[PDB]
């Protein structure tokens, strides 16, 4: 570390520009893992927040289920016992003063909300406050929700389904708001599966419960393969750039070894200067990375916690390591023959 | 009337492209504390080649180096604690300074590098107080200097010198080859000093012409 | 030119890492511009195939038109002569056999439908080919849209509104599907808009009609976004990686300016090694790219044509020799006496 | 009958660090066509500083250097066109094949390189048939050979040698020397040596010994 260090102070400039290739790339992706984690509660939280166990779905031509082609009829719903009925659309909302599309969520009348939302599902509608601000729309107005005009029935915290939020109603109003003689969608279980389904039948996880949301497995998907090449990228930036680094100190080296310097010293020196290079790109790179998220996080979502914002940083420090032994590995191969001569 | 060091019958082949080359055929030197011994010869005769052995740079294809008071060691530590080298070119890493460039023999040596002693000794070399120059500030005979004071931090037995005067006009081509031999005997180092200026050989106790690779003994 | 081809031959070894950085990055930037334009056009392919020139929307409170939110009144299609209603609405569709959600646009009857779609509106609704064969449905079948009973009037091809197909409606049945007394959601121009607008009517061209979809314009400007740090880490990468590389040349260099190389000479040969090994990098990523994405095209929406693979290629290898010249800029500095040593 | 080369009271300063040293000093030299002429003296005395003003790889502080059929031409034009290079150190570049080395001579000046003429050259430094070794396949003195001949592919008509025998043992550097006369008699060259081995004054036809900087 004594010549690596040295060496970083008193040409800062060519170290800077590969530093800061290091911490652009960590910077995209930690704004990339931020992303694709909240639109992953953008497309499930709202589900995850009920918490099941099993989720029973019905398909026809015995398809992948989805959560847009799935009904219960009552009696199949009396088949599985101990089992809760979950009705699941999207539609638009009208009030006097203004409308738009959200999600509505529906549930068996008296059943209470899991603890992540609270309160219980009462005849009529449960607005996200958000949504009743914009729409301007207090407790005992009309809004019309799908073509039917209800009270709301007051206002709860804000859940998420398909990029829209969840306005949660009873399972009859739920009906009327979705023209459907069924009792929901899907049947949310909170005890162990003790009943065996029919072949148009199909019990899943709450894992693969979300593969039938048309948009979460294709895009999230997507954004995990862009983000499995960044951190590839990343790898081979250190190593392409690295090699051609070390092989620039050969005479710096040989010089050291010269004088009897130990293969681990030379090795240990060169890897302390890479590490100390990394950890700089990498900690500025995610500082700023955090800090744009957290000011976009308001109008794009954003989900930024600290194992969102490190854990990548992290992963990537320790492939810029395997990496730059792998580039190091020629410092212990050079002769001090070299120091003698030109 | 015990050596430092003794090369005995030894020679050296290097692989000259295609063929090989007996760069080195049979050199018998010993060399004891307080002697400075000059090696002359015409460029390409065998100084450097027997100096490289010296150094333990590298091993012979046959016959025998040894060092006192270092047997039983590889090749790399019997450099670091018992050898300094003034080599032919000042050899000075860009990014440290004067001082550091002794400094960093001490910390690849394993011990807190001592600024003290790295003082006194740029001081002995007559660069007292310009321990914080860089090289880009430093003269020839000024780098050479530093290369000389960089080779005693160690307190080494063996001191080497490759045509430590190559670059340097008759003025301080003297200077140094003074130095050599004043710090050679204030510290009873046992210095080989390759050189092909026959006019220092006065500074010198002993001398060994060379021809073709072998010692005129 | 002379040094610099051989010395890619001698050294393929160093070159491959770089110019496989450079491909990775070419590939990734090729299949994030298919991904982006493929997704703007599961956004956007119906409107623009419909191609108005200007676009009226109606606003509450004065916000942002937003096409989840606005209502054309039948009072406003009597205002502005020389443009029609489309009615824009998502919802389930149902058949005996399989159900989904579907995007239903609702115009006059009679309107024709782009060539894009062809057909005409026809009285019930037009639905697209891949959307009847998944519901087992034929032409004449009767289908469950949005709650409401309606006669499948025939196949269509598909166009997409907000990552769903589009289903064609006649006004009348769009309004019992989607439970509205408005004419439609927006007012299409074709010509010129000759009257001015009401307090609550805006007129917006047909990008600005994009940017009135909920998910398309901050979507995709989050992947905008994303492909320019992609083309300028490529440029850092290379202008990192070829400062490096021609110090590691001077010293072949200065054997060659000693000699009596002029300055041209050394800087074309060392610019002519960037280029080639740029080229290849671009040239294994762009074609690697194009193949996995018509492989995956099938799965995820890829939009692949000549412009969307070799117009960021390009751009790419431009941009490594603005880069390269920068890097390069050194090797007439470079004195000869280094030679001398 | 006219010189090549003429140095009339050139000097040469160098910042030496901080300060300033004078390397050359008032030197006079000149050369005719078919002359070996040798700088002897001790290493530091002003050799290879006479040798780079000779190559106008550095203008002197003072004095003119004037290579008659080169008036009128830039420092590096004039290398090009007129002069050859022996350098100290083969200086051979590593990805170029013992013919390829002449041939880069001719690319750079801009002319079709010339694969026959490559051999013959070659062959006359006794490397007949060794055009296709790489710089692996070379001893010592047969890259100092491959040195010489690309000096000798543009045909220069001043040859300068930067004590090229330096690491060759006393049988290789007498054939460089011998090579070296002999071709600056059969292409009538005006070459310039520097060495430090006296034995080798012998085959040159005058010699110029310097101290400090001054020439005697
Ligand atoms: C706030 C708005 C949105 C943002 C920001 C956003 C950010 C990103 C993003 C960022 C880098 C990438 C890559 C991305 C990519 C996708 N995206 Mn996206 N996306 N995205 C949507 C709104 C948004 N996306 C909507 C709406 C759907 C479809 C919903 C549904 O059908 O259930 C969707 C779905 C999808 C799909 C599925 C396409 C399919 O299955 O046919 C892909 C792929
Ligand atoms: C650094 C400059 C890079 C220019 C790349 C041009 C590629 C191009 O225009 O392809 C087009 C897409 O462009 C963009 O997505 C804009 C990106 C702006 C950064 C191809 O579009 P299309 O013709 O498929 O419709």
């Amino acid at each position: 570390m004594f010549l690596g260090i040295r060496d970083i102070r008193a040409a800062a400039g060519r170290f800077a520009l590969i530093a800061s290739v290091v911490g652009l790339i960590t910077l995209l992706i930690v704004m990339l893992t931020g992303l694709t984690q909240g639109l992953g509660k953008q497309n499930t939280s709202a589900i995850e927040a009920l918490a099941p166990h099993s989720v029973v779905f019905t398909t026809a031509g015995g398809s992948s289920p989805e959560f847009t082609s799935s009904e219960i009829s009552e009696q199949q719903a009396e088949r599985w016992k101990d089992s809760t009925p979950l009705g699941v659309s999207q539609t638009r909302i009208e009030s006097d003063q203004n409308a738009n599309t959200t999600a509505v969520m529906g549930l068996p009348e008296g059943t209470p909300l899991p603890d992540s939302v609270g309160g219980f599902i009462e005849q009529g509608a449960l607005l996200p406050a958000e949504l009743a601000d914009f729409l301007h729309v207090r407790a005992g107005d009309h809004i019309t929700l799908g073509g039917a005009t209800v009270t709301v029935a007051g206002t709860v915290k804000t859940e998420n389904y398909s990029h829209t939020p969840v306005v949660w109603v009873d399972t009859a109003t739920w009906q009327l708001v979705s023209h459907t003689k069924a009792v929901g969608t899907v049947l949310l279980l909170n005890q162990e599966p003790t009943i065996q389904p029919q072949d148009n039948e199909v019990v899943t996880d709450l894992k693969g419960a979300f593969q039938a949301m048309p948009a979460y497995k294709s895009e999230r998907s997507s954004l995990l393969s862009m983000q499995a090449f960044l951190y590839i990228i990343s790898a081979l930036v250190t190593v392409a750039f690295l090699t051609v680094w070390t092989l620039q100190r050969t005479r710096d080296i040989a010089v050291l070894a010269a004088l009897g310097a130990s293969k681990r010293y030379l090795l240990i020196d060169a890897l302390g200067q890479a590490a100390i290079i990394l950890a700089a790109g990498v900690a500025l790179g995610a500082g700023i990375g955090a800090l744009l998220g957290w000011l976009i996080a308001g109008s794009v979502p954003f989900s930024l916690g600290w194992v969102s914002v490190l854990g990548p940083a992290l992963g990537i420090w320790l492939l810029g390591l395997i990496g730059a032994t792998i580039a190091v590995r020629n410092v212990t191969k050079v002769d001090p023959q070299i120091a003698l001569g030109a | 009337a015990a050596p430092v060091l003794s090369i005995t019958n030894a020679s050296v082949v290097y692989p000259d492209g295609i063929s090989t080359v007996t760069a080195l055929d049979s050199a018998n030197v010993e060399i004891f504390p307080g002697e400075l011994v000059a090696i002359v010869g015409e460029s390409g005769s065998g100084k450097s080649t027997l100096l490289s052995i010296a150094g333990f740079l590298q091993e012979p294809t046959s016959g025998t180096v040894t060092l006192h008071g270092a047997e039983g060691l590889d090749a790399t530590s019997t450099r670091r604690e018992h050898i300094g080298f003034v080599f032919q070119q000042p050899n000075l890493l860009g990014s440290l300074t004067a001082r550091e460039q002794l400094l960093i023999t001490d910390h690849l040596r394993g011990i807190k590098p001592r600024k003290d002693r790295a003082d006194e000794l740029l001081a002995r070399v007559g660069l007292k107080g310009l321990g914080g120059r860089r090289v880009a500030q430093l003269s020839g005979g000024q780098r050479q200097r530093v290369n000389i004071a960089r080779a005693l931090m160690g307190n080494p037995q063996l001191l080497l010198a490759d045509e430590p005067t190559s670059a340097l006009d008759a003025r301080l081509s003297k200077e140094i080859v003074e130095l050599l031999r004043d710090v050679t005997k204030e510290f009873a180092l046992a210095t080989l000093m390759v050189t092909h200026d026959r006019s220092q050989l006065a500074y010198a106790d002993r001398f060994v012409e060379m021809a073709d690779g072998k010692a005129l003994q």
